[PDB]
């Protein structure tokens, strides 16, 4: 099969924000929140 | 006030240092590439 | 006339592979699925 | 009932543990709730995978492979078996007061991380700054030869 | 009997019709001359004078039609002589 | 939580290494950061696969099969486990100056390589020129007799 | 890095070979060029699959199955291990040069012939590289005086 391993190892031209923050937040999921009890 | 920079990054984005370019043999270079070499030729610490 | 050597058979196999979310996924592909042909066939030949 | 792939590894395990020592038989009879006879507890194991996992939790040396194989073949039993087999650990008296001294400092680590990038990027940057200087010289020398 | 097949022929033709506009022969030699004008930057008294390149797809096509390598006669044009290890019809198809 | 497929290969190997020697137990307790008891570090191994990989790297004789099977079944732990597992490969004092003398040679090797083809083509051509002249005479005899 | 599927079969095989005999140290020092300690060559095997294939090809007692498994797993090392796995078969005294042994060598000669051109061209280039250095200086001095 046509290999793409040489084409695979590239790099994207990185360029900095004006404001930092929100870095390590890529893959996180907390539990769903409940509703209040009804009466 | 520096004449070398405006020659080096026209040599890069035209492909020819000394000889003229014809009107038909005109290629294309994306602005990300010229930014990545402008970072090396004229250095600063502010991307803006 | 001798049609046989002035043509070749019509068959092609290939595969695509990609690692997404550190999971490797692979899709094989045949020659007739690309032309949108339901019936697969060996009886066709392509002139060179 | 119970899967035979599980049973072929679980039944001689429990039978061999009983043959090794009999004091575990009354223990699993009290823990599961069966009669103290080995035929009764073995029929309970062959009938119910929850009971089988409870027995394979009560015997731990010779039953770990059979327990993990039951956990492979029965995915539905896992949460119920973990809920039934639960023992709360004891807490040290000084643990929360010792933890409260570190709030001033995990915040420092996170403020370093928000600048550097990932937590992995912080670890690799700290390793690179702790690294020896001859590696910097070797990097400059390989780039001096024309290798990148 | 050779029964023609439409449909497949039209699919292959509709794929080839953009490819023929982007593999024209007059748009390769301009790249050749641009490359060689860029990398010379010297006077050609030295470097053993001028050099010449020539490419003949009407000969490459005949070697493809006869199931021959086009890159074996080109290796023989330098030294002139042919090799007697191959057979008589191979020598004839090389020498013609 | 660690997979049962990894756990079947990981837990008895760690238990066998501890039963073989207890001097590794304080070593892995200081390396990972748990209590010194085998039950506590085994709870840490069963809880966290990063801790499992750290323990299977600290015990090096018997844990290679379990280490590579963990690396197969948990592919996402590899980068962080490589970040945590780092030791300085010690550099020699004469290595950079001894390396700088070979620029004269590697450039010639790469230029001959570009002339021939690949490095494989260069090695095969060097073997063909190293091979005996009797083979050239034998292949001329076969070409005279008709063997191509 | 090295594949874990083939590493689980490649590392204990050469480990058992080193534990069986210490005579492979000169072999792994001459064939690979690594450092003389048994840990450095094992790290070299774990880092480089070409070095792993060389250590599987240097012995034929138990590592043949691991060598065939690495050949089936990584096809890109096949031609390189075929090139580095070449021993010049000295002579068979008879006339019949059977292709059970000489096929690789005559194929290598014919690959070099397909590169160069004529068989006589290969023999001529073999001889011209066999010649003394002084003939180059003689040709250069005749071409310097004004003759060609």
């Amino acid at each position: 099969p046509t290999s793409m391993k040489a084409l695979d190892h590239t790099s994207i031209a990185s360029v900095a924000p004006l404001e930092r923050g929100s870095v390590d937040t890529d893959d996180r999921n907390s539990a769903p929140r409940r509703g209040a009890n009804f009466s | 006030c520096n004449p070398e920079i405006w020659r080096k990054l026209t040599a890069y984005i035209t492909g020819s240092s000394n000889r003229a370019i014809k009107a038909d043999a005109v290629g294309k270079v994306p602005p990300t590439a010229i930014l990545e070499q402008l970072r090396t030729l004229a250095p600063s610490e502010h991307e803006l | 006339w001798p049609w046989h050597e002035a043509s070749t058979e019509f068959a092609y196999e290939d595969a695509y592979s990609v690692t997404i979310r550190n999971k490797r996924y692979t899709a094989e592909v045949k020659e007739f699925e690309l032309l949108g042909l339901g019936q697969r066939r060996e009886r066709v030949r392509i002139l060179k | 009932m119970l899967l035979p792939v599980v049973a072929r590894a679980a039944v001689p395990a429990i039978e061999s543990a009983i043959a090794a020592t009999p004091g575990l038989v009354s223990r699993i009879a009290a823990a599961i709730g069966s009669k103290v006879s080995p035929s009764a507890i073995l029929a309970a194991v062959k009938s119910n995978p929850v009971v089988a996992g409870l027995t394979l939790a009560q015997i731990g040396s010779t039953g770990y492979d059979a327990y993990q194989q039951l956990l492979e073949n029965h995915p539905e039993v896992a949460e119920m078996l973990k809920d039934l087999s639960f023992k709360a650990d004891e807490i040290q008296p000084d643990f929360i007061g010792n933890l409260g001294q570190y709030r001033e400092e995990l915040e420092l680590v996170e403020d370093a991380a928000r600048f550097v990038g990932g937590m992995s990027n912080l670890i690799r940057l700290r390793q690179a700054l702790e690294l020896d200087i001859k590696y910097y010289g070797l990097k400059m020398q390989l780039n001096d030869m024309g290798y990148r | 009997f050779l029964d023609v097949e439409p449909g497949i022929s039209d699919r292959m033709s509709a794929t080839l019709a953009p490819i023929g506009n982007t593999f024209a022969v007059s748009a390769f030699v301009k790249n050749r001359t641009a490359v060689y004008e860029a990398v010379s930057q010297r006077g050609t008294v030295n470097s053993n004078g001028a050099e010449m390149t020539l490419g003949f797809p009407s000969v490459v096509e005949r070697d493809y039609a006869l199931d021959r390598d086009p890159m074996v006669a080109i290796a023989a044009l330098r030294t002139g002589i042919v090799d007697e290890s191959l057979e008589a019809r191979a020598s004839n198809d090389l020498k013609r």
